[PDB]
RNA sequence: CCGAGCCUGGUGAUAGCUGGUUGUCCAAGAUAGAAUCUUAGUUCAACUUUAAAUUUGCCCACAGAACCAAAUCCCCUU
C-alpha cells in the first residue's frame, strides 16, 4: 500500500469522468444549473443581438402559456405568449414575402409561399432558436423545449422587437437571421416539388410558349449500369436546360428542374443577397 | 478547343477575357428512344472491377470503418 | 472473483405502461468451477450460441463432451427457474442469446508445471422466438452499395 | 451549374468510353494514351483516390 | 549485372557519365565564374591608397569590443525582489 | 520503500491514449505501444514536408491534365503565363481547372497568345515592335 | 495526431459574419479561492482586470464564485452549446487575461483538426467541370462507327 | 559436475573484461602527440565545457627565410 493522497484522488476523479461519458446525465434545464441569474441574461441577450427590446415585453415572449398552466398547478400545492407570437408570425410571413419578392421577382406565388414556409419551418426555426439561445432563457414544460414551442418562443421575440423598435430593425432581424438559413441551399430542396416537367409544362403554356421536347444530347455507357445521359430540354429549334441522369427518365426531369430552376431565375450563379 | 475573346484596356494594365457559353444546338442531338464464386465474377463483369473489391471484410475492419463521417458542401 | 452475471440476473426493471411493446424476459445463469478447460468449452458454447432452447438440448444430448452433459445441466437449471421464478409463460419459449465460457481458478501440480484448468459457463435466455439468421448478402445489395459508393465520393483535397 | 447535389456528382465523376484505333501505330505510343485514359488523369479532377478512372478500347 | 565490392567506393565502381543536365549546370556556373573575374579585374585604390582610411572604424569598433568585454558584472540586488516573494500568501480580507 | 512511485499509471495512460488505434499488442501492452508511438509522432513529424510536396504534385497533375484538354502542355501553360504576368499560383491555377473551366479555358488561350507573340518578336527578332502582351510593366 | 484524433470542417455557427456579428459566448464562470496562493493570480485579476472586461463586452454574463468544486477555473458556455472549461490554477494575472481574452474572442466549435481552410458552399458559378464541358458534339450526334 | 570435495566464514573477494545505469526541455561540443611489463588501459598534452581578467586576435599582398614543383612561415594594412 503506498502511502499518499496525490496520486488516489487523481484516479478517483479520472473513474468519475469515465462515469460520466459512460452514463451521461439526463438533460435538465439551464436555468436551474448553477451560476444562472435571469435578469442579467435577459440583458445579455439584447446587447448580444445589439439591438434593446423593452425587458417587460421580451419577458412576456418568453413566458408560455402551457408553463402558466403547470405552473398554477404547481402553485394549487402573468401575461401569456401567444399574442406576442401571432404578431411575430404575421409580421414574418409578410415580409419574408416581401423580401423575397423584390429579390425573386419572377418566381411564382406558390413558390415564394414555399420558401416562406421553409424559413420559417419547424427545423430551421428550432437550429436557429437553439443556436441563439433562446431555448435556455425560454420557460416551458419539459426540458428539453418542443420544436413547436421553441418556433413560438423565437416569433413571439421577434414580435417584442416589433412593438419595441419598428418595423426597419425587425426587418433587419428578419433579414439577417432567417435568409441566411437559405443562403447555400437549392430552390428544390427548399421547396419541395413532384413531376417537375408537368410543373414546366404548365408554366410554359402560361408563357404562351410551345410544350418542350426532350432531346438525348450526350450520353456514355448506354448499355450497361453505369450510363450518363444528358437530356436537354429544347423549344422551337433552341434549348432552355440541360441535366444528367444515371438514365433518361432522371436525366429528363433533373433537366426540367433545371428548366425551371433558370425561368424562376434561382440558379446557382444568382446574384448573391445584399446584406 | 478554345474560343474566346480576349483583350487588353488602352493602359495595357488589366485584361479582358470574354467568354460565353456555347449551346448545343437541336440539329446536334439524337431523340430519346421508348454460389459464391458466381455471385462475385458477375458482380465483377457487371461493374468492371475485380472481386477483392467484393470478397468482405472481418468484424475488425468494419469496427474500424466509421459511421457518422463530417459532411462539406 | 467477480459475480456479476448472477447479479445481472437480479436487476429489476420500472414497471410498463400499456402503450409500449411488451419486454421479452431475460434469465441469466452461471456454473462456476467446471473440470474442464475454457476452450474446448468455447467450442460448444459457439455451437448453441443462437440455437432454440429445445434444438440446443437436442445438440447437447447428443454431442460426445464432457462439456455437452454439464452445459445441459445447466440449460435444464435455467428454463426451470425461468418458468419458476422470472415469468416465462411458456417453457419452451426461450432461446439462448449468450452463451460464453470463461476462465476459473486453476490449481497446480509439478509433472514441468502442470495446470489443473478449471472453466466458467454463463448462459443467457430470451423470450421469444430464436432470431433469424440475417440472409447472406446478394447481388442487389452489393450492386446497390457499390453505386452508392460511387456516389458518395468527392473531388478529394480541393474546394 | 444548377444542376442537383448527386446529379452533378454523377455527372461530374462518371466513366467515358474511348475508342483507339492501333493500325501502324507504335504500342507504346497506343500504352502512353491509355495509360493516361485508363488512370484519369486527362481529368482535371484527378485524385488517386477517387477511383476516377474511364474506359479505353484499343482496336 | 553486377558491381564488386561497394558501388562507388574502390577500385571498380559502377560507371557514371555525364548528361545535359551536367553538363549544362557546370557551363552555366562557369559563366557566372567569368563575370567574377571580370568586376573582380578592376580595382578603385591600390594598396598605397588604401593604407590608412579606416583606422578610425577599426580602432571604434575594438573599443566597442573592449567595453563590452570588460563591463560585465553581477546583476544589482534590490528590496521590492524579496518582498515580492512575500506576497505570495496574500489572502484577501 | 521510502518513497516509491504512485502515478506511473497515469504515465502509462499518456503514451496508451496514443496508442489505442494500433493493431495489437502495440494497442495494448506498454513497451511495444511507446516504441511505436514514438515513431507515429515522428511519422507526422516529417509528413508535414511531405504534405507539402504532394499537394503541389496533384496541382500538377491537374493543371496538366485541364492544360492538355485545351491543346498546351503545362510546361507551355507555366512559363507563357509567368511572361504575361499574370502571377497565379498552383493552387488557384488548379482550383480554377477544376471548378471554373471558362475561364481556365481563357488563361489556355491567353497562353497559347503570349506564346505565339513572344515568338513572333523572336522570329523576327531584331527591330520590331513590341509585343501586344509582350509590354510588361516595370516598376520605378 | 491527426488520425488519432476526429476532425471536422471548417464551419461558422449560424452563418456569423453574414449580416451581423453575434458574440458566440454567453457566460464565464469563475471561481477564485478566498485562501490560496494557487489561486492568488485569479485572485488578482478579480481584482484588477474583470470589470473593465465586462464592461468592454455586454454580451457574456460573468459570474464569480468563493470555493469551487475542486480547483479555480474557468468554464466559459457558448452560443452553440458547447463547453469549455479552462484552468487558472497558478497563472499570473497577465495570463489569465490572454487566456480569458482568447476565449471570449473564440466561437464554440472545436479545436479539434479542421480539414480544409476554406470553405465555399457555392464554389462553382461557370459549372464543375464534367467530362462534356469540352468534347465537341456531332452531327445528329452520333457516337464514333456509328453505321449512321 | 574432483588436473584436487563440499559447506560456512574472510566476502558486498579482484575484475584495464562483457552487460546495465530510470523525468522534461534547451545550449556549447569530434578523432596532433608522448611515456608506459604499454597499444582492450592510463598520465600529461591537444581539443572540449562553464566562470572571470582583459587586449588584441584570425586572414592577406609587399620586403623577407641556403648552399648543397603544388605550396608554408611572417605581418604594416584591410
Amino acid at each position: 500500500v503506498k502511502k499518499g493522497f496525490r496520486a488516489a484522488f487523481r484516479f478517483q476523479k479520472e473513474l468519475e469522468r469515465q462515469r460520466l461519458l459512460r452514463c451521461p446525465p439526463p438533460p435538465v434545464r439551464r436555468s436551474e444549473k448553477p451560476n444562472w441569474d435571469y435578469h442579467a441574461e435577459i440583458q445579455a441577450f439584447g446587447h448580444r443581438l445589439q439591438e434593446n427590446f423593452s425587458l417587460d415585453l421580451l419577458k412576456t415572449a418568453f413566458v408560455n402559456s402551457c408553463y402558466i398552466k403547470s405552473e398554477e398547478a404547481k402553485r394549487q400545492q402573468l401575461k401569456s405568449n401567444q399574442e406576442l407570437s401571432e404578431q411575430g408570425t404575421s409580421f414574418s410571413q409578410t415580409c419574408l414575402t416581401q423580401f423575397l419578392e423584390d429579390e425573386y421577382p419572377d418566381m411564382p406565388t406558390e413558390g415564394i409561399k414555399n420558401l416562406v414556409d421553409f424559413l420559417t419551418g419547424e427545423e430551421v426555426v428550432c437550429h436557429v432558436a437553439r443556436n441563439l439561445a433562446v431555448e435556455q432563457l425560454t420557460l416551458s414544460e419539459e426540458f428539453p423545449v418542443p420544436p413547436a414551442v421553441l418556433q413560438q418562443t423565437f416569433f413571439a421575440v421577434i414580435g417584442a422587437l416589433l412593438q419595441s423598435s419598428g418595423p426597419e430593425r425587425t426587418a433587419l432581424f428578419i433579414r439577417d437571421f432567417l435568409i441566411t438559413q437559405m443562403t447555400g441551399k437549392e430552390l428544390f430542396e427548399m421547396w419541395k416539388i413532384i413531376n417537375p416537367m408537368g410543373l414546366l409544362v404548365e408554366e410554359l403554356k402560361k408563357r404562351n410558349v410551345s410544350a418542350p421536347e426532350s432531346r438525348l444530347t450526350r450520353q456514355s455507357g448506354g448499355t450497361t449500369a453505369l450510363p450518363l445521359y444528358f437530356v436537354g430540354l429544347y423549344c422551337d429549334k433552341k434549348l432552355i436546360a440541360e441535366g444528367p441522369g444515371e438514365t433518361v427518365l432522371v436525366a429528363e426531369e433533373e433537366a426540367a428542374r433545371v428548366a425551371l430552376r433558370k425561368l424562376y431565375g434561382f440558379t446557382e450563379n444568382r446574384r448573391p443577397w445584399n446584406y | 478547343n478554345c474560343n474566346v475573346e480576349l483583350a487588353l484596356t488602352s493602359d495595357g494594365r488589366t485584361i479582358v477575357c470574354y467568354h460565353p457559353s456555347v449551346d448545343i444546338p437541336y440539329e446536334h442531338t439524337k431523340p430519346i428512344p421508348r454460389e459464391e464464386g458466381p455471385m462475385i465474377e458477375q458482380l465483377s463483369k457487371m461493374f468492371f472491377t475485380t472481386k477483392h473489391r467484393w470478397y468482405p471484410h472481418g468484424r475488425y475492419h468494419r469496427c474500424r470503418k466509421n459511421l457518422n463521417p463530417p459532411k462539406d458542401r | 472473483i467477480s459475480r456479476k452475471w448472477e447479479k445481472k440476473n437480479k436487476i429489476v426493471y420500472p414497471p410498463q405502461l400499456p402503450g409500449e411493446p411488451r419486454r421479452p424476459a431475460e434469465i441469466y445463469h452461471c456454473r462456476r468451477q467446471i473440470k474442464y478447460s475454457k476452450d474446448k468449452m468455447w467450442y460448444l458454447a459457439k455451437l448453441i450460441r443462437g440455437m432454440s432452447i429445445d434444438q440446443a438440448l437436442a445438440q447437447l444430448e447428443f454431442n460426445d463432451k464432457k462439456g455437452a452433459k454439464i452445459i445441459k445441466e445447466v440449460l435444464l437449471e435455467a428454463q426451470d427457474m425461468a418458468v419458476r421464478d422470472h415469468n416465462v409463460e411458456f417453457r419452451s419459449n426461450l432461446y439462448i442469446a449468450e452463451s460464453t465460457s470463461g476462465r476459473g481458478q486453476c490449481l497446480k501440480r509439478i509433472r514441468g508445471i502442470m495446470e489443473k484448468v478449471y472453466c466458467h459457463y454463463f448462459v443467457k435466455l430470451v423470450e421469444g422466438p430464436p432470431p433469424p439468421p440475417e440472409p447472406p448478402k446478394t447481388a442487389v445489395a452489393h450492386a446497390k452499395e457499390y453505386i452508392q459508393q460511387l456516389r458518395s465520393r468527392t473531388i478529394v483535397h480541393t474546394l | 451549374s444548377s444542376f442537383s447535389r448527386a446529379p452533378q456528382q454523377w455527372a461530374t465523376f462518371a466513366r467515358i468510353w474511348y475508342l483507339l484505333d492501333g493500325k501502324m501505330q507504335p504500342p507504346g505510343k497506343l500504352a502512353a494514351m491509355a495509360s493516361i485514359r485508363l488512370q484519369g488523369l486527362h481529368k482535371p479532377v484527378y485524385h488517386a483516390l477517387s477511383d476516377c478512372g474511364d474506359h479505353v478500347v484499343i482496336m | 549485372g553486377r558491381i564488386p565490392g561497394r558501388q562507388w567506393i574502390g577500385k571498380h565502381r559502377r560507371p557514371r557519365f555525364v548528361s545535359l543536365r551536367a553538363k549544362q549546370n557546370m557551363i552555366r556556373r562557369l559563366e557566372i565564374e567569368a563575370e567574377n573575374h571580370y568586376w573582380l579585374s578592376m580595382p578603385y585604390m591600390t594598396r598605397e591608397q588604401e593604407r590608412g582610411h579606416a583606422a578610425v572604424r577599426r580602432r571604434e569598433a575594438f573599443e566597442a569590443i573592449k567595453a563590452a568585454a570588460t563591463s560585465k558584472f553581477p546583476p544589482h540586488r534590490f528590496i521590492a525582489d524579496q518582498l515580492d516573494h512575500l506576497n505570495v500568501t496574500k489572502k484577501w480580507s | 520503500l521510502r518513497n516509491r512511485v504512485t502515478d506511473r499509471y497515469f504515465r502509462i495512460q499518456e503514451v496508451l491514449k496514443h496508442a489505442r488505434h494500433f493493431r495489437g499488442r502495440k494497442n495494448r501492452c506498454y513497451r511495444l505501444a511507446v516504441r511505436t508511438v514514438i515513431r507515429a509522432f515522428v511519422k507526422c513529424t516529417k509528413a508535414r514536408y511531405l504534405k507539402k510536396k504532394n499537394m503541389r504534385t496533384l496541382w500538377i497533375n491537374r493543371i496538366t491534365a485541364a492544360s492538355q484538354e485545351h491543346g498546351l502542355k503545362y510546361p507551355a501553360l507555366i512559363g507563357n503565363l509567368v511572361k504575361c504576368q499574370v502571377e497565379l499560383n498552383r493552387k488557384v491555377l488548379a482550383d480554377l481547372a477544376i471548378y471554373e473551366p471558362k475561364t481556365f479555358k481563357s488563361l489556355a488561350a491567353l497562353a497559347s497568345r503570349r506564346r505565339h507573340e513572344g515568338f513572333a518578336a523572336a522570329l523576327g527578332d531584331g527591330k520590331e515592335p513590341e509585343g501586344i502582351f509582350s509590354r510588361v510593366v516595370q516598376y520605378h | 495526431t491527426a488520425r488519432g484524433t476526429p476532425s471536422r470542417f471548417l464551419a461558422s455557427v449560424l452563418h456569423n459574419g453574414l449580416g451581423r456579428y453575434v458574440q458566440q459566448l454567453q457566460r464565464l464562470s469563475f471561481s477564485v479561492s478566498r485562501d490560496g496562493a494557487s489561486s492568488r493570480g485569479a485572485r488578482e485579476f478579480v481584482e484588477r482586470e474583470v470589470i473593465d472586461f465586462a464592461r468592454r463586452n455586454p454580451g457574456v454574463v460573468i459570474y464569480v464564485n468563493s470555493r469551487p468544486c475542486c480547483v479555480p477555473r474557468v468554464v466559459a458556455e457558448y452560443l452553440n452549446g458547447a463547453v469549455r472549461e479552462e484552468s487558472i490554477h497558478c497563472k499570473s494575472v497577465e495570463e489569465i487575461s490572454t487566456l480569458v481574452q482568447k476565449l471570449a474572442d473564440q466561437s464554440g466549435l472545436d479545436v479539434i483538426r479542421i480539414r480544409k481552410p476554406f470553405h465555399t458552399d457555392n464554389p462553382s458559378i461557370q459549372g464543375q467541370w464534367h467530362p462534356f464541358t469540352n468534347k465537341p458534339t456531332t452531327f445528329r450526334g452520333l457516337r464514333p462507327r456509328e453505321v449512321q
